[PDB]
């Protein structure tokens, strides 16, 4: 139950820089993201990982500091993943 | 509200 607590929640400004990073992640790296999303996300297991949809109001906290926090070894910690 | 991130291959800026 403290996943839930553990778990900071994740404003708009942050939704949208979220969106933003993952926008900065590589074809391949980004497809973590549609993964860490469809696992933690079985309502949108339907979609596929090539074609996924990241749904950031869908997307439990959990996922969305997954996410970030993902895309931020990417990153936050590379500079232009994809050069 | 945050535009649904459409990701149909090669979305990589």
């Amino acid at each position: 139950s403290e996943e839930e607590d553990k778990c900071k929640p994740m404003s708009y400004e942050e939704k949208r820089q979220l969106s933003l990073d993952i926008n900065k992640l590589p074809g391949e790296k980004l497809g973590r993201v549609v993964h860490i999303i469809q696992s933690r996300e079985p309502s949108l297991k339907n979609s596929n990982p090539d074609e996924i949809e990241i749904d950031f109001e869908t997307l439990k906290p959990s996922t969305l500091r997954e996410l970030e926090r993902y895309v931020t070894s990417c990153l936050r910690k590379k500079r232009k993943p994809q050069a | 509200v945050v535009p649904k991130k459409k990701i149909k291959k090669e979305q990589v800026e």
